[PDB]
């Protein structure tokens, strides 16, 4: 009973808008 | 017009203008590149 999460799971970490800027 | 603003302790000086960037409802600040505070919401009337 195992399967891999390919790239899921990431989220907006801190609620401070950033446009078109790699954080 | 250049004006001191004190948003619940967020103190600064600048020209506040009608914002045109779309903050998602969980966002209460705005940062440009190099962490410059580019936009802010009012903690009282919720204006960007």
């Amino acid at each position: 009973a195992y399967t891999n999460s390919f790239t899921r799971g990431v989220y907006y970490p801190d609620k401070v808008f950033r446009s078109s800027v790699l954080h | 017009k250049c004006v001191n603003f004190n948003f619940n302790g967020l103190k600064g000086t600048g020209v506040l203008t009608e914002s045109n960037k779309k903050f998602l409802p969980f966002q209460q600040f705005g940062r440009d590149i190099a962490d410059t505070t580019d936009a802010v919401r009012d903690p009282q009337t919720l204006e960007i």
